[PDB]
RNA sequence: ACCAAAGCUAGCUCAACAACAAAUACAAAAAUACACCAAAAUAAAAUAAAACAUUCACCUAACAUUAAAGUAUAGGAGAUAGAAAUUUUUAUCCUGACGCUAUAGAGAUAGUACCGUAAGGGAAAGAUGAAAGAAUAAAAGUAAAAAAAAGCAAAGAUUACCCCUUCUACCUUUUGCAUAAUGGUUUAACCAGAAAAAAUCUAACAAAGAGAACUUUAGCUAGAUACCCCGAAACCAGACGAGCUACCCAUGAGCAGUUUAAAAGAACCAACUCAUCUAUGUGGCAAAAUAGUGAGAAGACUUGUAGGUAGAGGUGAAAA
RNA sequence: UCGCACACGCUUACAUCAGUAACUAAUAAUAUACUGAUAAUUAACAACCAAUAAACCAAAACAACACUAAAACGUUUAUUAA
């Protein structure tokens, strides 16, 4: 859980518990080609690997074999009219790999299923305002 | 813009608000009024009026004390109310010569002092003047009880005073544990100086020590709301049982 | 509509604790759709949803925070939860 | 020979000379912070 | 909601395209004087019938669409009107729309339902403690215009999808006011037994 | 016809009255292991004295206000500095403005851009309308509209633009300037004379006059008349600087070949280090370079990372 | 014909698709350097990563052995180390 204080651990303490978890996940379509066994999650910055594993397994009942994480740096370079910098937020990315031989594929989320006036001026009129009949 | 109250009175209105308001009155009263320190370095002239030599007319003559400096070590010893005199001097004493910055330091000695009331031998840095006053007051403990706050100038002297004054007002049996006779003797001749108990413990303090002691005397960890609610409910039930 | 506090005061502890995850999962699903819609260069369907699932969670918090903060007064009498 | 390149960037030297801790260790450093707060600077210390 | 210190409200929503075009990120314009009307002194609402006392179109009656309180404007539907095209492409100008021009509140009086006349509305608190609008001139109670809501969802015609909670369940009171916190409650309910306790910890 | 030009507001002056939560001193914004804490010594000089040494108000404190009084006194008895005894003071209420409008008024739309290693410095700007959920042509500079023997550029004039005739730009500075002395491309906006002792002038009341204290042999009381702007090199206090360079202290790293019993402050000659000599370059490619040519090249050698010494000082194989 | 890596240092300037009338390039073409939208570098390398007692005079130099200017760097035993 994010932004909370954690109890200081010493020898023989109660197993740490969090009843209402504070994190939130995004499942994102991979920007590059990756094997069928890999899924990709942007997570919040303060989340550890072990956390993402347990979070995935217990909330969603996913059998995860492997997790890896990196931190993405958002550009500092775009400037305001005041010429002060806009910073896009930094964000953590995790790669998970499924244990039971399961293949994922990113669902196409947009199936495409949905639910002639010519007033052009007369070439032979020579600019005469046609509405007027005579 | 301006300030609603001048700044010299900022330092004063500091006391009129907050925790200072809860300090005991006697402490405050003692702090406010400052009896003017006995002249040490400069030499006073008794008469309020003088006769001008050249002018031949009576002149209203006043006394301005010379600013002296107390180093941090002095606060640890008994220097007799003196310290460093910072100033300038004229070489040769002709006003026409060079003016030059100069500092006169007092002469320090390492000596031991004996307390009847504290029953101890202390190693204190003293001045000649300290031993003179210790002499003229006829006792070390006499010297400490017979002297005002401004004249000692030392945290050590005033905590000495506070310590032995407390020991006097408590009538402590620990003084001379095996000899009631020496207790009688020692306590008797200082019996001129006995102060009550609530006054004695506040006498040597500094504003920080006062604030801290007061803080500690005022510490109460907040009553559980359960308590007060139970009290209120019981009050209501008893009023309801009595009205019927 | 998103959950209003008054509707939440009536639930017991276990029910709030459960509601928390029904809220959580919905929030993740919305978040994913968000990003995906941004990638496909297509406007995102019914954005209102994301506003709603926030409020309820935000609401749910308010409700539990009270039940802690009331109870800790009734027990100890220290108003603030962390020492300071 | 040719001059004006005098500043050779180092992150360790930068934080060690002008960083918040170095300021706070000495009284005058503290007053650097103080004056800089009184003028209300976006950045107090390197 | 995004607002700058000096801002002009152009009938356009604060967060909209027409608005970012109207007053781009770097504009600061002249102050707009707004005759102060406190919220409690404000006698107009959206949807009520009003009479326009001012302009080319006056003495007429109309319904109020919305009130913009910042610059103090009322909107009469299709009454005060100026013409604005919608579609404009290179060879074609399409959809000439009559558009509502905003009206100041000094030019608009509230109409009492019965005899259909303009009046000065004044707030009264009744004996029962309701806040009603009484006409000074006609001496009547003037209603306030019960009106739809922005989302267009009418509560009377509504159906639950899969994720909509049925009224009965949501209203049900399951709360049992006992002195535990969520942690001890859930832990006791789930049957998770914990034995060992925290060692002593110092706080600085 | 372009470039431009115009608004009245944002706000200022002066004066009365009196979003949590987490994270933070590790190299701040990093939950978490053995310590230490913490400290204090007169303000100086610039400047006045037409130099400068004693001396030089204000600069800390509160004490206010009307007087005693610029008096007693203190002073290279110079410049200047300067009391007290003793006296005076009716309440609050009653806020505003012969204060500024975007080169003004705050530095401010900002302590932000940006400039500095760092202490620190520090800007510029906005303008239609009820509604944009409706689309005056007036500065310099130019264009419409190259220029025809000749001459401080104009003036007298003429039918007539020239052609004739008559004339040493302007300030400042000097004995004297067309001077080949200084200054300025041009336009706009900003940009420099403040005091009331004595005096004169106009009035009040007069042996008296002033709404308290004073002055009075026509005087007193009141008004009105007055004395600039920009520039050093310096000197003093406190900060910040050894990421350049000077020298050290740690901890690393290079030096091929060829010659010689040899790593010998030896030869030859690369990498690497210096900077001899010439030519280019001189608002450069470069606020010290490039091309050739040169010295040294297992040593008092070059070089990386990280510490240290700070201006009354440091460091120095002394070139101040 | 100053090539590929790492260290230090820079911070998205990198990648894909799209647009370039005008802004960046000291010109154009088109785009690693302009504008918008979207993505992205995944740890075995690298950083972080114990104390206290005791024995041990004996250089690196292809290291036999030496030279003078006297040389950076740890093993092993014991006691405890989540
Ligand atoms: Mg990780
Ligand atoms: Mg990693
Ligand atoms: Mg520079
Ligand atoms: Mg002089
Ligand atoms: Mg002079
Ligand atoms: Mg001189
Ligand atoms: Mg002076
Ligand atoms: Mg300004
Ligand atoms: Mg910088
Ligand atoms: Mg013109
Ligand atoms: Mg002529
Ligand atoms: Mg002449
Ligand atoms: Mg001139
Ligand atoms: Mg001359
Ligand atoms: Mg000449
Ligand atoms: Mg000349
Ligand atoms: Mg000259
Ligand atoms: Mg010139
Ligand atoms: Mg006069
Ligand atoms: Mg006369
Ligand atoms: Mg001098
Ligand atoms: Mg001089
Ligand atoms: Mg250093
Ligand atoms: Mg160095
Ligand atoms: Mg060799
Ligand atoms: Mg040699
Ligand atoms: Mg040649
Ligand atoms: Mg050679
Ligand atoms: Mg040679
Ligand atoms: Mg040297
Ligand atoms: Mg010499
Ligand atoms: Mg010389
Ligand atoms: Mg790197
Ligand atoms: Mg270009």
């Amino acid at each position: 859980a994010r932004n909370v204080l954690y109890p200081l651990y010493q020898l023989g303490n109660p197993q740490l518990r969090v009843f209402r978890t504070n994190f939130f996940i995004q499942l994102v379509r991979p920007g590059t080609a990756q094997p069928e066994d890999t899924v990709q999650f942007r997570i919040p910055m303060e989340m550890t690997r072990v956390d993402l594993r347990n979070y995935l397994e217990r909330i969603y009942n996913v059998p995860v074999a492997a997790v890896r994480t990196r931190v993405q740096y958002g550009s500092n370079r775009r400037r305001d009219h005041r010429n002060i910098r806009i910073k896009k937020p930094d964000y953590k990315v995790a790669y998970v790999q499924l244990a039971l031989g399961q293949t994922f594929t990113f669902p196409d989320l947009f199936p495409e299923r949905k639910g002639r006036q010519k007033h052009s001026p007369d070439p032979r009129r020579g600019g005469v305002p046609g509405w007027f009949g005579l | 813009p301006l300030h609603k109250v001048p700044v010299g009175l900022w330092k004063q209105l500091r006391l009129w608000e907050g925790i200072y308001s809860r300090l005991p009155r006697h402490y405050l009263r003692s702090l406010e009024e400052a009896r003017t320190p006995t002249p040490v370095h400069y030499r006073p002239h008794g008469a309020k009026f003088k006769i001008n030599p050249k002018n031949w007319q009576r002149e209203r003559v006043e006394d301005v004390p010379i600013p002296v400096h107390y180093p941090p070590e002095s606060q640890l010893g008994l220097w007799g109310g003196e310290g460093w005199v910072l100033g300038h001097r004229y070489v040769n004493n002709d006003k026409l010569s060079k003016r030059v910055r100069k500092v006169w330091k007092p002469q320090l000695f390492q000596r031991e002092l004996y307390s009847e009331i504290l029953d101890k031998r202390f190693t204190v840095t003293v001045t000649m003047r300290t031993l003179d006053l210790i002499d003229q007051a006829c006792g070390f403990d006499f010297y400490i009880l017979k002297t005002p706050k401004e004249d000692l100038c030392s945290k050590f002297g005033m905590d000495l005073k506070r310590g032995m004054l407390l020991r006097l007002a408590r009538q402590d049996p620990q003084l001379h544990p095996d000899d009631p006779a020496r207790r009688a003797a020692i306590y008797d001749r200082y019996k001129a100086f006995v102060i009550p108990e609530a006054e004695a413990e506040w006498v040597g303090l500094t504003l920080d020590e006062a604030v801290e002691k007061q803080r500690l005397l005022e510490e109460k960890d907040p009553i559980p709301l359960f308590k007060i609610f139970v009290e209120e409910l019981l009050g209501q039930l008893q009023q309801q049982a009595l009205s019927e | 509509a998103s959950w209003t506090c008054q509707q939440l005061r009536n639930k017991s502890n276990e029910d709030l604790h459960k509601l928390w995850y029904v809220l959580l999962k919905e929030r993740n699903m919305l978040l994913t759709l968000e990003q995906e819609a941004k990638r496909q260069r297509l406007p995102m369907p019914s954005p209102e949803r994301l506003e709603k699932v926030v409020d309820s969670m935000d609401a749910l918090d308010k409700v539990v925070q009270e039940r802690e903060d009331a109870l800790r007064l009734l027990q100890t009498g220290q108003e603030k939860a962390r020492p300071g | 020979k040719a001059r004006g390149n005098e500043y050779q960037p180092s992150n360790i030297k930068r934080k060690h000379k002008h960083g918040w801790v170095r300021r706070l260790r000495t009284p005058t450093g503290v007053q650097v912070i103080l004056r800089r707060m009184h003028k209300g600077r976006k950045s107090l210390s390197h | 909601v995004t607002l700058p210190p000096n801002y002009r409200y152009g009938m356009s929503r604060p967060g909209s395209l027409s608005d970012k075009r109207k007053n781009p990120p770097g504009t600061r314009r002249r102050r707009v004087p707004v005759e102060p009307i406190s919220d409690e002194d404000w006698h107009l609402f959206c949807g009520d019938k009003v009479e326009i006392l001012e302009g080319k179109d006056a003495g007429k009656q109309g319904k109020v669409v919305q009130v913009i309180r910042q610059r103090n404007w009322v909107v009469v539907e299709g009454l005060n009107t100026h013409y604005r095209y919608v579609g404009k492409t290179v060879d074609y100008r399409g959809t000439m729309i009559p558009s509502e021009a905003p009206l100041l509140h000094n030019q608009v009086k509230l109409v009492d339902p019965t005899d259909r006349k303009p009046t000065d509305v004044e707030w009264r608190f009744t004996e029962a403690g309701e806040r009603v609008r009484v006409s000074t001139r006609s001496g009547r109670i003037i209603p306030k215009p019960e009106f739809p809501r922005a989302d267009g969802i009418v509560p009377e015609t509504w159906i639950d999808g899969p994720k909509d909670t049925s009224v009965e369940d949501a209203l049900e009171k399951t709360y049992v006011p006992r002195l535990k916190t969520l942690e001890e409650e859930v832990m006791e309910a789930m049957g998770i037994q914990e034995t060992r306790r925290h060692k002593k910890v110092y706080w600085y």
